[PDB]
């Protein structure tokens, strides 16, 4: 009910991003799926308690506020790039 | 993940280099005279892991350092070495050090011998199962105590933390904050593809002018440009199902905040009739549900149950106890910290709950001090603290020497 499968499962880059972020690297944040993410948390195989779920919660949405950051700075470059092509 | 090993030097009483031999992955007990430093021994262990001592006051700070005698230190540290076999750490090494080092002015952690900070090692410990909102990793008579003589409206508002009610609206809200910092990206980021889409258009048209016949490049690399964009888009829409999965996550979440409290409850109270019923076997225990506004204890060491307050001084421990193993069994983690829990038992009580440990360190590491012999029958590995010149060593001892010193020990109750 609190501590699920001791993670390195399907949740288990959510329940890092919730608590040590800093060690999620641009492959995780990238690579993670956040409609799967969100889809076993809101039906697990065990029901999970209101704590366990909360962080999850914050794993999810600051997977996808990375998400945003990596595109916003690639959409800044590439419409730099496409300035600089002009001249 | 256990503790399978810890340095003390400059702490309290141990003012040397005291490397204690390696614990057990199952129970380790410790006996010794008292005022020897046992307490102290599970104070360098709360220094390193235990949150209530994360803020420290440089006069805090100073006071932990050993001003036994000769020398007055100026340094201490201790190093926990976990084994991570079980990969619970989020850290791929089969063993992982973590030492705090203090001084005059330094307050300093290091794990794997790299500084990291507070929170680093806050959040280290958290993604491991060691939540701050579960006061029983380390369970001392202050603890027992604290439960059993609590006010009903306590008792609600510690398992409401421990289910997660302060945990959740805490996420919640840093989620929220999190939720519409990201709403400002998103705009940014459909400008910037509006305006790519721009210089797209003006390309395009340049590109159709030459050709009835703005750098050459730009001209060269507009199909680049085109792919590239959609490439973007396909990441934008990323981002917009993954708004819409936060919604309904966020929601969900929010309506089923009470059945997820109201589990947790159901939980421990099924836990504290059974961890109960073991330790007094032919009794009675269960919560109650008070006018919400609290949670009460009803218990019958026997039909009809009397309430806490009413109860003898030795079975007001025992119950507590009961529920504190409740808890935990409800919220379990790899190693506990016991400082004298069957201190203010019944022979037979103590007797109980030593069967107890038996069977619990068969799934977790357990580090336990007595002075009554009953808790050395469930123990796998013993150490006895002697203290000279106001100095506490650490040293394994074999269980007779264990059970013969804590027999004719003459200096505890």
């Amino acid at each position: 009910a609190h501590f699920v499968l001791s993670k390195r499962g399907p949740l288990a880059k959510i329940w890092l991003a919730a608590h040590w972020d800093k060690k999620l690297t641009k492959a995780h944040v990238f690579e993670c799926n956040l409609e799967s993410s969100v889809e076993s948390i809101i039906s697990p195989k065990v029901k999970m308690a209101l704590r366990t779920s909360g962080h999850l919660l914050l794993g999810v949405v600051r997977i996808y506020h990375r998400k945003a950051k990596y595109l916003l700075a690639d959409c800044n470059e590439a419409f730099i790039k496409i300035k600089m092509a002009f001249r | 993940m256990y503790i399978k090993q810890v340095i003390i030097q400059g702490f309290r009483s141990y003012r040397d280099q005291t490397i204690v031999d390696p614990f057990s992955s199952k129970h380790n007990v410790i006996v010794g005279r008292n005022g020897s430093g046992k307490s102290n021994f599970f104070y360098a262990i709360q220094f390193v892991l235990s949150d209530e001592f994360s803020h420290l006051r440089p006069e805090q700070r100073l006071a932990l350092l050993h001003e036994g005698t000769g020398p007055r230190v100026i340094s201490a540290f201790v190093e926990i070495i976990f084994d991570n076999s079980d990969n619970r750490l989020p850290i791929d090494k089969e063993e992982v050090s973590l030492r705090r080092v203090i001084g005059a002015k330094k307050d300093q952690y290091f794990l794997d011998k790299k500084m990291v900070t507070k929170n680093d090692v806050m959040n280290l410990l958290e993604s491991a199962g060691f939540s701050r909102s579960n006061p029983y990793y380390i369970v001392k008579q202050g603890k027992i105590n604290q439960m059993a003589t609590a006010p009903d409206s306590q008792r609600l508002k510690l398992l409401r933390e421990v289910a997660g009610t302060r945990v959740y609206d805490e996420r919640k809200e840093e989620s929220i904050s999190l939720m519409k910092e990201t709403e400002g990206k998103r705009e940014k980021i459909n400008e910037l593809l509006k305006y790519i889409e721009e210089r797209l258009h003006t390309l395009e048209e340049e590109k159709e002018e030459l050709a009835q016949y703005v750098n050459k490049k730009a001209l060269d690399q507009f199909v680049n440009f085109s792919e590239q964009k959609e490439k973007l888009i396909k990441r934008q829409e990323e981002l917009d199902r993954g708004y819409k999965s936060i919604m309904e996550l966020m929601n969900v979440l929010e309506l089923r905040k009470y059945e997820a409290i109201q589990l947790t409850f159901k939980q421990v109270s099924k836990n504290f009739s059974e961890v109960f019923q073991k330790l007094v076997p032919g009794g009675k225990a269960t919560l109650v549900m008070k006018k919400f506004t609290g949670v009460g204890i009803r218990v019958s060491f026997t039909g009809e149950m009397r309430e806490m307050q009413q109860l003898s001084g030795g079975q007001k421990s025992l119950v507590a106890l009961a529920l504190i193993f409740a808890i935990q069994k409800c919220d379990p983690a790899p190693f506990y910290l016991f400082d004298q829990i069957d201190q203010a038992l019944d022979a037979q009580h103590r007797k109980a709950v030593s069967d107890m440990i038996m069977e619990l360190a068969v799934h977790a590491q357990f580090i336990t001090t007595t002075f009554r012999p009953e808790l050395l029958e469930s123990a796998d590995k013993f150490y006895g603290v002697k203290f000279r010149n106001k100095v506490s060593h650490i040293d394994v001892i074999t269980a007779e020497m264990a059970k013969d010193f804590v027999e004719d020990d003459t200096t505890h109750g």
